[PDB]
């Protein structure tokens, strides 16, 4: 819910630096993806509504115990709000931040062999929306510059024209690019339209709506930080300053 | 064609009072809505016209 | 200190004219260290002695 509320490249990247990798993984076994299922949607129909389980739903699913599965779980957390079930990774990797896993060689993970075609295919990209695609392209760009595969990233974008049109423009090593970027990456927020407490047919839409109504409850709760009222109560380390920049950028 | 949004709405209320002088409730009710909307400024006046 | 509540119009359409460049006091302090120190030390003591 917190990750899905980030609306800018600065806020999203700042959140990924603070959060550790254990948030990306989940310890609930869940079910398996790519399975045709019959779910119950009684507000609309009496029969059982068919659908297909995927990795993009907000429910935890069993994942493969490899580097490919780890990256899919990280991107799933960013674009959906929940990750997968990959246990016994190791406390050394789980303490490090999501950004460090994505763009630092010191962690020890090897991601050079990863192919963006199957990752996009597995993390079903024909079913994503514009905001979800932009976040995935951010993760691909961060990984590509980590292993020096910028040329491969460009060729992949040139093959898929719609991805190129919405691809965010920022250099992973430069902080000026993050500041200048004005893409909207928010999947949840205060809605201008009328948001009701009703169900949606698809698994993806129902889970997304639950996060949206959950954010409204959290926005009006006591855990939210109203800057206009209590800006002098935050500590100096976490106060918003223009001089602030990501570590190593 | 000319003038500001604030002047457009304020002068329109005066004509409403003159045209509907036999029924003063119309002007009183319209000014009640303008009082609530006008606290935001020019954007509030635009909403009143909408 | 209690935060100040600005009106809604100030938050959307408010502008201020301020100069944001800070000038160093070092040129005066370095040139006259004894005089600058004596001035500020005496001012502070007059305030503290009244606690």
């Amino acid at each position: 819910m917190d990750v899905l509320s980030k609306g800018s490249l600065k806020e999203l990247l700042a959140h990924l630096e603070k959060t550790p990798l254990e948030e990306a993984i989940s310890y609930r076994i869940g079910t398996v993806p790519y399975q045709n299922v019959l779910i119950s949607r009684n507000e609309y129909y009496n029969q059982l509504y068919p659908d297909t389980t995927s990795l993009i739903d907000g429910v935890s699913r069993e994942g493969q115990r490899n580097v490919n599965g780890l990256i899919m779980s990280i991107i799933s957390y960013v674009v959906s709000g929940s990750g997968h079930y990959i246990p016994n990774i190791g406390f050394m990797l789980l303490r490090r931040s999501i950004l460090d896993i994505l763009t630092k060689h010191d962690t020890g993970l090897v991601t050079n062999n990863l192919n963006y075609g199957i990752i996009a295919r597995n993390l079903t990209v024909s079913k994503m929306n514009c905001e979800q695609r932009k976040r995935m392209l951010i993760c691909f760009k961060l990984l590509a510059y980590k292993d020096g595969n910028q040329n491969d990233y460009e060729i992949y974008l040139n093959q898929n024209i719609p991805l190129k049109q919405i691809a965010p423009n920022f250099i992973p090593g430069d902080m000026r690019t993050v500041i200048h970027n004005q893409d909207q990456l928010a999947i949840v927020g205060i809605p201008a339209y009328r948001l009701t407490q009703s169900t949606e047919l698809s698994i993806r839409d129902d889970n997304a709506k639950s996060y949206k109504l959950g954010y409204v409850d959290w926005y009006n709760s006591n855990s939210f930080l109203r800057e206009r009222s209590e800006f002098n109560l935050i500590r100096l380390k976490d106060r918003d300053t223009k001089y602030g920049k990501l570590n190593g950028w | 064609t000319s003038g500001s949004i604030i002047n457009h709405a304020n002068n329109l209320n005066k004509v409403i009072n003159h045209v509907f002088a036999d029924k003063p409730l119309i002007s009183e009710t319209m000014l009640k809505i303008l009082t609530i909307d006008g606290t935001t400024g020019k954007d509030g006046y635009r909403n009143w016209l909408d | 200190y209690r935060p100040r509540r600005f009106k809604e119009i100030e938050h959307t359409h408010g502008y201020v004219y301020r100069e944001l460049n800070q000038g160093s006091l070092l040129p005066l302090v370095d040139a006259n260290l004894k005089e600058s120190s004596s001035y500020y030390f005496k001012k502070l003591m007059s305030s503290i002695s009244n606690v």
